[PDB]
């Protein structure tokens, strides 16, 4: 607020800076177009998904872990303990200055990652290109190995060690 | 106790109704009252039945022209779609559409000389 | 639909009309700007010199010349911002006609939502619109699958596809698209025994040179 | 896009080594990314023609 | 179905060796 700023409450101060002309139009709208800007980011970035996808209820995908990244009901916010912990790690009107809220709160933005987490382990690269076609992890993985010039056999024939070295690379 | 006040309009060309937002206020202190994290909001009433986002307001709340006055509502971030997974069935498209998306992009200013 | 979806919809060029009206309120506030006093007797240099002497009027123009600068100043700054923010949005526009229009891009969101097909550039007065034709499946439909097939104590595997399953048979076909095949050996390749194959089932792999062979 | 929602065959955007997958993870003012990937080891020596 | 379609010999490797 260029009033309580630069002047407060004194009015021969205000009468004063009148005559400097619309700076302070420039100034607001300049702040308000930065904060438009940081939404139109926040909304870009996180609400790619077109609906919020759901998880099924048995947590098994052919002996991958994934307990660590997928939401947690036993806390009151609807987040991952690996999200809980980068939350944590992570600290957080005066005379003029104020801070707007965002639109999209951390809940919401939780429940985007949580659809975005439970499409991509549920419909492998096809819910960001049309219908999530359900389809099996092992599968998805071997569709990606042979992404990576690796054949399916390579995957089927160790799908055990692979999994168990996902999970200790996630832990 | 100070704060900006914002002012939530429809449009001139739909109607003359408008609802306050004043930011960061709580109004305890200064026809609906409403208070939301992003400060108080007179002239709109909260409806329960979650929309899109048509006037963004903060901290997930929106407000448009019911159609009749200016409601306010908790956004939805989309359609609940559960997917039915499973180790030995898949789902394969036994059809297909060729769509055209339309994408805008600015290249260049006006080239202004003083 | 391309026509009507840019006719009915009228903010569907904001993107590209923010910034001509960006500059056009640029080039309005510098030029209402000069009203301002800037603290001076006047905002009019033909009566500050008029009604004055240079010697105490050197101090007024002093002024004036100081708030001028320093408004031109803000404004050139305001300008250079802007210039960069465009010069990046030129830079993706040039990638994207680079990515879309010579050529297919396998990037999944690159041209369009949806797997690219390809893309058409259509002119603008200071922007470029892109027409990304893609392709999206629909009408998909349930089927059970299994990761390979056991036949004769060996295990298959199919070279493109999918095995699926309607209830009492099997048969191949590529993922994108429902087009069922015979499993055959033609679109199976084997590799090692099928007990090691987590999920495996069992069905008839028929040999195409057997009956002929035979 | 590129990572999470498919599979880049881009060398370095989604993380070291041969791209699998990513996951995405919220964050007070970002988002961190899990890039899962695939890295050989053991490279044992061969004649070739 | 096929617009355009023509007309050639297609062999089959599997006719001159007669297994
Ligand atoms: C794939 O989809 C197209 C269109 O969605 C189907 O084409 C339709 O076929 C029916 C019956 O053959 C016609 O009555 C419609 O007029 C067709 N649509 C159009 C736009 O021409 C096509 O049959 C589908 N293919 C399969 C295998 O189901
Ligand atoms: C996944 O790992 C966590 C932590 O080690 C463990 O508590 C959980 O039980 C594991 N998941 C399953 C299905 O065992
Ligand atoms: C008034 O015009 C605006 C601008 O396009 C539009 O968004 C709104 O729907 C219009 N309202 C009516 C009642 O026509
Ligand atoms: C507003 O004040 C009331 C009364 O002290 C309090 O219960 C409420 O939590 C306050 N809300 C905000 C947003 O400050
Ligand atoms: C929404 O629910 C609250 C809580 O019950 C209630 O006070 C309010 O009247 C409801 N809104 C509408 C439009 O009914
Ligand atoms: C597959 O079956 C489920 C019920 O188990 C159903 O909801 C779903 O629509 C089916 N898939 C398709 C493509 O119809
Ligand atoms: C499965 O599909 C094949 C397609 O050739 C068909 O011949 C067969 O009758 C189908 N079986 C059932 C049980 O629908
Ligand atoms: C598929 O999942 C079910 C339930 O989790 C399990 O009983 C079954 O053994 C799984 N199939 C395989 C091949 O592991
Ligand atoms: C391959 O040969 C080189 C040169 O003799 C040697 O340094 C390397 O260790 C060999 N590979 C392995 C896996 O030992
Ligand atoms: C190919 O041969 C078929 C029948 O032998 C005939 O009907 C067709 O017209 C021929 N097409 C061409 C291009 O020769």
């Amino acid at each position: 607020d260029c009033t309580m700023y630069i002047c407060g409450d004194s009015t021969e101060c205000s009468n004063l800076l009148l005559q400097y002309g619309s700076f302070c139009t420039q100034l607001k709208r300049a702040l308000t177009g930065i904060a438009v800007e940081q939404d139109k980011n926040t909304q870009e970035v996180f609400a790619q998904v077109k609906q919020i996808y759901k998880t099924p209820p048995i947590k098994y995908f052919g002996g991958f872990n994934f307990s660590q990244i997928l939401p947690d009901p036993s806390k009151p916010s609807k987040r991952s303990p690996i999200e809980d912990l980068l939350f944590n790690k992570v600290t957080l009107k005066f005379n003029g200055l104020t801070v707007l809220p965002p639109l999209l709160t951390d809940e919401m933005i939780a429940q985007y990652t949580s659809a975005l987490l439970a499409g991509t382990i549920t419909s492998g690269w096809t819910f960001g290109a049309g219908p999530a076609l359900q389809i099996p992890f092992p599968m998805q993985m071997a569709y990606r190995f042979n992404g990576i010039g690796v054949t399916q056999n390579v995957l089927y024939e160790n799908q055990k060690l692979i999994a168990n070295q996902f999970n200790s690379a996630i832990g | 106790s100070f704060g900006g006040v914002s002012v939530i309009t429809p449009g001139t060309n739909t109607s003359n109704q408008v609802a306050v937002l004043y930011q960061g206020v709580n109004c305890t202190e200064v026809s609906n009252v409403f208070q939301t994290r992003a400060g108080c909001l007179i002239g709109a009433e909260y409806v329960n039945n979650s929309y899109e986002c048509d006037i963004p307001i903060g901290a997930g709340i929106c407000a448009s022209y019911q159609t009749q006055s200016i409601i306010a509502y908790t956004m939805s971030l989309g359609a609940e779609n559960s997917v039915a997974y499973s180790n030995n069935s898949i789902a394969i498209p036994t059809n297909f559409t060729i769509s055209v998306t339309t994408e805008i992009l600015p290249v260049s200013m006006t080239k202004t000389s003083v | 639909k391309i026509q009507d979806s840019l006719s009915s919809t009228p903010s569907a060029l904001g993107k590209l009309q923010d910034v001509v009206n960006h500059n056009a309120q640029a080039l309005n506030t510098l030029v209402k700007q000069l009203s301002s006093k800037f603290g001076a007797i006047s905002s009019v240099l033909n009566d500050i010199l008029s009604r004055l002497d240079p010697p105490e009027a050197e101090v007024q123009i002093d002024r004036l010349i100081t708030g001028r600068l320093q408004s031109l100043q803000t404004y050139v700054t305001q300008q250079l911002i802007r210039a960069a923010e465009i010069r990046a949005s030129a830079n993706l526009a040039a990638t994207k006609m680079s990515e879309c229009v010579l050529g297919q891009s396998k990037r999944v969101d690159f041209c369009g939502k949806g797997y690219h097909l390809m893309s058409f550039p259509q002119s603008a007065p200071h922007g470029v619109v892109f027409l990304h034709v893609t392709y999206v499946p629909a009408q998909e439909k349930n089927f059970t699958t299994a990761p390979a097939i056991c036949h004769d104590g060996k295990a298959h595997f199919p070279r493109e596809g999918v095995f699926v399953s309607n209830g009492t048979h099997w048969f191949v076909t590529q993922r994108n698209f429902y087009e069922p095949q015979i499993i055959t050996t033609d679109n199976t390749f084997v590799s090692g025994n099928c007990d090691v194959v987590i999920g495996i089932v069992n069905n008839t792999v028929y040999d195409p040179l057997q009956p002929e062979l035979d």
